[PDB]
């Protein structure tokens, strides 16, 4: 009953960790080139938490 | 037609199985131990028993010394003591004052309750076993008695019925057991004539009729008191009735699987455990061809009622057009549930038992040679204590389609699901980063 019961819960909660994990990295890679120029000209793409 | 099976070595089972010819109607047998024995090989290797002393009638004779001689017997001892002076009944004996001079001598043998009573020693080596199988089909109720190493064959009315070998056939016994009237032990005794004196085996024997002995409880002869007439004596006490009161327990408390002991010859019956198997040389004149077969077609089964639990606590009805009366034969084709009757009747509806030890099982079942599926959702009993075992195979493992386990692929989907968004998302912009 243990043996099932833990087992569960930890292929989950990675799978969990994993989509955060490579969701934000989009977000950088996305927002990143716009941080660098000297010129704060963000267009409306507000769906991924704009500065 | 020729067949091949395994049953379960366990007293008061049901087991079943079939033949499929091909155009005939198909037949059901089952098979049900009631007895098992179990028997392994001797030889003696010694006896011993109770012993008893003689001291036959001292000499003196006097102003006259001595000398005594020897004589084949085991543990004969002789002495001899100088300066006696006796007194006996009527007056002093005689009177040659001085040099006076006495002999004495003792020895052992055995008892006279030995032929009534003994403790035997042995050896155990390979064994074999035999069993009684209720075999029953068709019009007939039969049993059969059978050795079970693979070369005994029986002849009911036509067929042949050979066993197979065993599946292992280790025992409760080691080689060295010690057989006392009634119950056996497991001792570990000493090889032969190394017997220290006052534990078990200070006398032993081989065929238990005469002549050879060995006997060391160190006999020494004491001197006499001050005038009188006695043979004085010492022993370290017997061997025998020192061992039969501070014993251990025995052999039949201890028994790994309910193996139970009773011996004039040595045995050790309904020990249950394992499997054996059968094959099958099976007559013509018990099947039917088509004549009195009838055809049974859109057969649908439902359920009302299940417990677990230890017997025949499933019911359940079953629903057919019928064309011509008769008798079917019915099975369900698979290792969770096992039914009760072993022939339905002909036209209408009619209900058959089982047992199941699982929570929702789901099973295939065919009265005559159509098939049709139905299952159900279970509940446990209120009881703790039953005086009647296992009708059951004792598989307690979950369905392919549950209300347990529909639970489950919601929630593995669901977290199979969420990142299947997440995989692509990374792709969409991974391709236009290489502007």
């Amino acid at each position: 009953t243990i043996v099932v019961v833990i087992r569960v819960s930890v292929v989950v909660l990675l799978s969990f960790a994993a989509s955060v994990y490579m969701c934000v990295v989009a977000r950088t890679k996305c927002l990143t080139p716009y941080a660098l120029t000297p010129g704060a000209v963000v267009p409306v793409t507000i769906g991924v938490l704009c500065c | 037609y020729e067949h091949t099976a395994v049953i379960p070595n366990q007293v008061g089972f049901p087991y079943k199985a079939h033949v499929a010819r091909e155009g005939y109607s198909p037949l059901t047998l089952q098979m049900q131990v009631v007895e098992t024995s179990l028997e392994p090989t001797l030889n003696l290797e010694y006896i011993t028993c109770d012993y008893k002393t003689k001291v036959p009638s001292p000499y003196v004779k006097c102003c006259g010394t001595a000398e005594c001689r020897t004589q084949d017997k085991p543990e004969y001892k002789c002495a001899v003591f100088t300066g006696v002076y006796p007194f006996m009944w009527g007056g002093a004996y005689c009177f040659c004052d001085s040099e006076n001079t006495q002999m004495s001598e003792a020895y052992v043998e055995r008892a006279d309750v030995c032929k009534h009573d003994y403790a035997a020693a042995y050896r155990a080596h390979t064994a074999s076993l035999r069993a009684k199988i209720k075999v029953t089909y068709g019009t007939v109720n039969q049993t059969v008695e059978a050795y079970v190493n693979g070369d005994h064959a029986v002849t009911l009315a036509g067929t042949k019925f050979i066993f197979g070998p065993v599946s292992t056939a280790w025992t409760p016994f080691d080689t060295k057991i010690v057989v006392y009237k009634g119950e056996v032990y497991n001792q570990d005794f000493p090889p032969y004539g190394a017997g220290q004196p006052g534990r078990f085996g200070d006398i032993q024997s081989r065929t238990l009729d005469s002549k050879d002995l060995y006997a060391n409880t160190g006999l020494k002869l004491a001197r006499p008191a001050a005038g009188n007439i006695h043979v004085p004596y010492t022993q370290t006490p017997s061997g025998f009735k020192t061992w039969q009161k501070d014993r251990d327990s025995p052999l039949n408390a201890k028994a790994p699987f309910g193996c139970t002991i009773q011996t004039n010859p040595v045995r050790a019956m309904n020990c249950a455990v394992g499997n054996i198997p059968v094959s099958m040389d099976i007559a013509d004149s018990a099947f039917t061809r088509l004549t009195d077969a009838p055809i049974i077609s859109e057969l649908l089964c439902t359920v009302s009622t299940c417990t677990h639990s230890s017997d025949f606590g499933g019911v359940a009805v079953l629903s057919y057009k019928v064309e011509k009366a008769g008798r079917c034969d019915v099975h369900s084709h698979s290792n969770v549930a096992v039914l009760q009757e072993v022939s339905i009747e002909a036209e209408g509806r009619s209900v058959i038992h089982f047992s199941t030890a699982s929570a929702a099982p789901s099973f295939i079942v065919s009265v005559c040679s159509s098939r049709a599926t139905c299952t159900a959702k279970c509940e446990p009993p209120k009881d703790h204590v039953v005086t009647y075992p296992a009708n059951h195979n004792g598989i307690t493992l979950p369905d392919l389609s549950s209300t347990a386990m529909t639970w489950a692929q919601h929630l593995a989907g669901g977290v199979g699901l969420l990142i299947a968004l997440a995989v692509l998302i990374l792709v969409i912009v991974t391709c236009i980063t290489l502007r």
